[PDB]
């Protein structure tokens, strides 16, 4: 163990860790930052977004507009106040985000363009072309540069943090390349690892997205809430589940079954649109998981056209002819020609529903503090509460940088005032982050993780995906339990020390095996339907706010039990409606 | 200690030769060779048409000597390559907008392209005919 | 690791004369050599435009002198530079490389300069 | 159907075991969609569980996954089977120092793209301000420069670097170049010095190989050539200088 203080700790790199070490490096100039991360920053999921991020702005807009539209998006599982407060924040940041120079897309005279986005009625998303979040992590990257109080451990995955008499003091992890661990300490610790969709099959989820974050988490007593509410995304090309992205539809997409007949003129959408008029909140722009929604109702008839990629429908663009593409729809067409073979002008490209975002995440208070006093979380992979049931597309980015910094500033408050624990245990504490490693590593007992691997994800998208049903939900428990067990029984090949990504593999498998058994038992729990989670079984199948307005609260336990508690949602100026 | 080795390649010379763009690269490259060889023999005939006559036609000679001949036509090979590889990367350099794109390289190589058409008759008249 | 400060190359002179150089030996050389290198002695050239007379005539006359400078010269000077650095490129220790070619690069401007003002 | 199989050649190496990189053959299973960083997966999974190497996003967007397939430079990101059936030889990311199997060591690219000051210098306005403004005229200026994904295949096709490993790299000046033409920026200075170096712009003989095979079309070298025709503006200047 080669020890290194610090005055704070960041766990992960991507858009809102990275905007948090900027803040607590700049609430205080002489502070000793290190933000950790297994990956170069610069590659973190936050570079694959590409709509935007939703920031208040138009004239004709307001910040009431704006709340509302996220309460009820969400219905009403929203914690009203946290919501409050991120409206009202979203402005000033995407501006700093144009003062540190980050290239938005703008109107002719040199101010900043809005786009449509998540089904709201006056726009509000700021975008960089196509490529939103790739511009967003770059220019959050290269801008904490000009600050030496950050020293980045790149390149370094992290183990477990460390806690005692209630409070954080510290962090343990590998140097990657180097095959050893440090142990870093410090007096807050931002978590702020990112997503857990790639415990699923099928995803947009790049091959960082594990969990790693919610299930140290978890190891420490604290909760992980509203983690039943996994959200899909209408157009995923077949097998890779790679995002096509609501732009194209807002441009002129067509979606169609074997018959080419513009489906979702039935399932409630529809008055039809002409192919010039595309419309907000209708048809091919209708509302979220209804499309997804008529994509299994179109799947359950027959009517989705069958490849070895899997069924699929139709987005149909080729009725744009170039020039209306390349201009705001560039990636898209290179995108399509590739993983797919099928070029935006002379065939139609494959799409089915597929998985997205995690609403759910670790509790967290107004300020990002989670229970255990000291440590925050901040990013996908938390629950401030923005989301309650359902993300709104382009709110998802502006939350990184908005409540990044307020998590960069309180964390750094927070460490300046610790106190110092027991710094005995503690150190005993990272012992135990040795040894318990190591009983990992002499593992001998021979399963693949990969078919565990492959076998989670499957069980999960078939008993916890769109629409969702008792019988399987229990299936999804019940296989998860048996991965559980298997895992204890999987030995790891390479014994070697550099750069050995079977084990670090292994290790985050490991967790999302945690997170999965985490969101089944959250939903099989929630007999209701909100946003996201819709069950048929007879008796819930509406959704109920007499009994289940309430955030789902999942602990597992050390018996290695998932537990659950109901917490209330904070209400202020729009009551259930 | 550290458990790592970093192993380094070597960078040879046959490096240009391996993939068929360097190869290429390195061409564009002797194309100075012979232009420079040319920009001699230039001055050779500088000096003749200065020894007087009499030298002027033995310089004259040595340009009808087979040899030569093949020698130079190479020359008017390489600069015809250098020009027309020369003429595709100035371009690259000037960073020009137009209507509100930023433009490209297809019409700057059009005009040095006629700038040359133009260059060598209004020169073949100005030597072979007046 | 990355030299904080770092020394000003003075490349951008060669490379500024390569400029001119290149541009030009790419113009009008082809045609020269066309003239001078083929046509002159195949002899396939009208009347007596292209012999001694009427050559030196030209020559002799300023904007002929000041053309056949700049139509030696630069073409030196690209070539040069080129044939320097074409030398790494090929992993080729040439001792006081600099000072060789563009000293050879500055000799042979003079010859010419002198030639030109002599006659 | 029945599905076909191809038979892959990549260079395994080890610190810990190995004196020198060498071969190794896998067949692989494969169909029209199947890419290299596909093909990395099947084997690590189950024929060759040693295997490691980066990647991540899977969509020819994050920077993680490139390597060399037949000496060149590519991502596994987005390479097919289907366009390798004679033959397919897999290294590590040429001009770089092999760590392990097709991972390299890339902190000279990181310590250079540092380096340049990649941030906007001395703007002062601040947010209540609100932004400055920028037209759709002005960013054209930059605005390619900027798709650069810090995937360092440009550092793996330049010789001029695999000469001379102090060159700061075409991205590296790239990257300041975009900084440099944005209308908002105020630290030309503060970046020029290291540009006009000997490992800095005039380090590039021009090969443009560079930018043939960027992923994200952003065309370094002519990011390089603009760099020379300012480093050159700013000798001048220079050496009327001296004061
Ligand atoms: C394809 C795609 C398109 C999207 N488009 C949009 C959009 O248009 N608009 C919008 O609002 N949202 C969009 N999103 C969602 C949104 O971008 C993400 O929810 C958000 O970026 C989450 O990023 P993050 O900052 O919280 O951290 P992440 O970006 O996920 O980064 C986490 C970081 O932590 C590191 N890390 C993780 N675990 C460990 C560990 N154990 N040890 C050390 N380091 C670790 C890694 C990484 O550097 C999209 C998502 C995807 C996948
Ligand atoms: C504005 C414009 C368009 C022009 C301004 C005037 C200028 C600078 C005009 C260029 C002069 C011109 C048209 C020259 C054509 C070239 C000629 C007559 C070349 C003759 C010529 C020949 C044929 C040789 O063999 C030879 C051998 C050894 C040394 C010198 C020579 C030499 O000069
Ligand atoms: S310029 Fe292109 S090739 Fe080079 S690192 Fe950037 S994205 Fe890669
Ligand atoms: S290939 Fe190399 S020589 Fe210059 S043009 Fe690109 S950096
Ligand atoms: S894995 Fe992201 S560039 Fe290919």
């Amino acid at each position: 163990m080669q020890t290194f203080q610090a005055d704070l700790a960041i766990v992960g790199a991507g858009g809102a860790g990275l905007r948090a070490a900027i803040a607590a490096a700049q609430a205080n100039p002489n502070a000793k930052i290190a933000l950790i991360s297994k990956v170069y920053p610069m590659r973190s999921h936050t570079v694959a977004a590409q709509g935007g991020s939703a920031a208040v702005a138009q004239d004709h807009d307001s910040f009431e507009y704006h709340f509302h539209d996220t309460v009820a998006g969400g219905d009403w599982l929203c914690e009203q106040d946290v919501v409050d407060y991120f409206v009202h924040h979203c402005p000033t940041e995407m501006t700093q985000l144009e003062l540190w120079g980050c290239p938005w897309s703008r109107r002719p005279d040199g101010s900043v363009n809005v786009r449509r986005f998540g089904g709201m009625k006056i726009e509000r998303t700021w975008f960089a072309a196509d490529k939103t979040g790739f511009h967003m992590l770059h220019t959050l990257f290269q801008t904490s540069l000009q600050f030496p109080q950050i020293q980045r451990f790149d390149e370094h995955f992290v183990l477990d943090i460390l806690v005692d008499d209630g409070h954080v003091r510290g962090l343990v992890a590998m140097n990657m390349m180097e095959g050893t661990l440090v142990q870093i300490r410090a007096n807050a610790v931002v978590m702020a690892t990112g997503g857990a969709g790639r415990v699923y099959r099928y995803n947009t989820n790049g091959g960082i997205v594990t969990g790693d974050g919610m299930g140290m988490a978890l190891s420490h007593g604290v909760p992980l809430r509203d983690m039943e509410f996994v959200q899909y995304h209408p157009t995923g090309l077949p097998g890779s589940g790679i995002l096509m992205t609501e732009g194209c539809r807002g441009e002129g997409g067509i979606l169609v079954n074997k018959n080419g007949y513009r489906y979702l003129q039935d399932y409630g959408m529809g008055p039809e649109t002409p192919l010039g008029e595309p419309k907000n909140k209708y048809m091919e722009l209708g509302p979220r998981d209804k499309v997804s929604q008529a994509f299994w109702h179109e799947w359950r008839k027959g009517n989705t056209i069958s490849t070895p990629r899997g069924d699929v429908v139709y987005l149909d663009l080729r009725h744009l002819g170039e020039k209306k593409l390349h201009e705001r729809l560039p990636f898209i067409c290179e995108l399509a020609k590739a993983y797919v073979g099928v070029d935006p002008v002379k065939e139609p490209i494959p799409v089915r529903p597929t998985a997205h975002y995690t609403m759910g995440g670790i509790e967290t208070d107004q300020n990002c503090e989670t229970r255990i006093k000291g440590l925050f979380a901040v990013g996908e992979c938390s629950s401030v509460g923005l989301h309650g049931a359902n993300r709104l597309g382009s709110n998802s980015l502006a939350e990184l940088v908005v409540f990044g910094r307020l998590a960069g500033e309180q964390a750094t408050e927070r460490a300046a005032t610790a106190g110092n624990g027991n710094e005995a245990a503690i150190e005993a504490q990272a012992a135990g982050v040795e040894q318990r490693l190591k009983d990992l590593v002499n593992q001998d007992g021979g399963e693949n993780w990969a078919k565990i691997r492959d076998e989670m994800g499957l069980a999960m998208e078939e008993g916890c995906g769109i629409y969702r049903t008792p019988e399987l939900m229990q299936k999804t428990i019940d296989k998860l339990a048996e991965l559980q067990e298997r895992f204890k029984r999987v030995r790891i090949t390479d014994t070697s020390s550099v750069f050995n990504t079977d084990l670090l593999y292994t290790i985050e498998l490991g967790h999302g095996l945690n997170v999965a058994e985490c969101m089944a038992h959250s939903a099989m729990a929630r007999k209701e339907s909100r946003g996201a989670h819709q069950r048929l079984d007879e008796g819930c199948t509406e959704r109920d706010d007499v009994n289940f307005l309430k955030h789902t609260l999942a602990f597992r336990d050390a018996d290695g039990t998932t537990r659950l508690e109901y917490s209330d949602v904070k209400i202020t100026t729009l009551p259930p409606a | 200690t550290t458990k790592r080795k970093p192993y380094v390649r070597p960078m040879t010379s046959t490096w240009w030769k391996k993939l068929p763009f360097y190869r290429f690269y390195m061409l564009r490259e002797g194309t100075a060779v012979p232009a420079v060889w040319f920009s001699i023999e230039l001055i050779f005939g500088l000096f003749a048409l200065k020894n007087g006559p009499e030298a002027w036609a033995g310089f004259v000679d040595f340009l009808q000597n087979p040899v030569i001949v093949i020698i130079n036509l190479i020359t008017l090979a390489a600069a015809l390559l250098h020009t027309k590889t020369w003429f595709e990367l100035a371009p690259k350099a000037a960073n020009i907008i137009v209507k509100d794109e930023k433009m490209g390289p297809e019409p700057i190589i059009k005009s040095l392209w006629a700038v040359t058409v133009v260059a060598t008759i209004v020169i073949l008249f100005v030597a072979l005919y007046w | 690791m990355i030299n904080p400060n770092p020394k000003r190359s003075d490349e951008p002179v060669f490379w500024g004369l390569f400029g001119a150089g290149g541009m030009w030996s790419a113009i009008i050389a082809p045609v020269m050599i066309l003239l001078v290198g083929i046509l002159l002695p195949l002899g396939l050239f009208p009347g007596d435009a292209l012999s001694y007379e009427r050559v030196l005539a030209f020559a002799q006359s300023f904007i002929g002198r000041v053309f056949l400078f700049l139509m030696i010269v630069l073409p030196l000077w690209c070539g040069l530079h080129r044939m320097h650095h074409a030398m790494h490129d090929l992993k080729i220790h040439v001792p006081a490389g600099k000072w060789v070619f563009y000293g050879l690069a500055a000799i042979l401007t003079v010859v010419t300069l002198i030639g030109v003002v002599t006659i | 159907a029945e599905m076909k199989n191809l038979k892959i050649e990549v260079v395994r190496y080890n610190p810990e075991v190995d004196t020198a990189p060498h071969s190794a053959f896998y067949e692989v299973p494969y169909d029209a969609t199947t890419s290299l960083l596909d093909a990395l997966g099947y084997i690590k999974d189950n024929l060759a569980p040693d295997l490691s190497y980066r990647w991540s996003c899977r969509m020819a967007i994050c920077g993680s996954c490139g390597m060399m397939v037949n000496n060149v430079p590519k991502l596994a990101c987005k390479t097919f089977l289907r366009d390798y059936t004679d033959g397919m030889k897999v290294e590590a990311l040429a001009n770089f120092p092999i760590e392990r199997d097709l991972v390299v060591d890339m902190t000279h690219f990181i310590e250079s793209l540092e380096a340049i000051k990649p941030y906007i210098i001395g703007n002062s306005r601040t947010a209540d301000q609100g932004t400055n403004i920028q037209t759709p005229a002005q960013m054209a200026k930059y605005h390619q420069f900027s798709g650069c994904i810090n995937c360092g295949l440009c550092y793996a096709a330049c010789p001029q670097f695999g000469l001379n490993p102090e060159f700061i790299g075409p991205a590296a000046i790239t990257l300041a170049h975009r900084y440099n033409e944005d209308s908002r920026d105020h630290g030309k200075k503060e970046r020029m010095a290291q540009l006009n170096s000997q490992n800095g712009v005039w380090s590039c003989t021009f090969v443009g190989y560079c930018s043939e095979v960027c992923p994200k079309h952003v065309d370094p070298a002519a990011a390089i050539q603009q760099g020379k025709v300012e480093s050159s503006k700013d000798f001048l200047i220079a050496t009327l200088k001296p004061r």
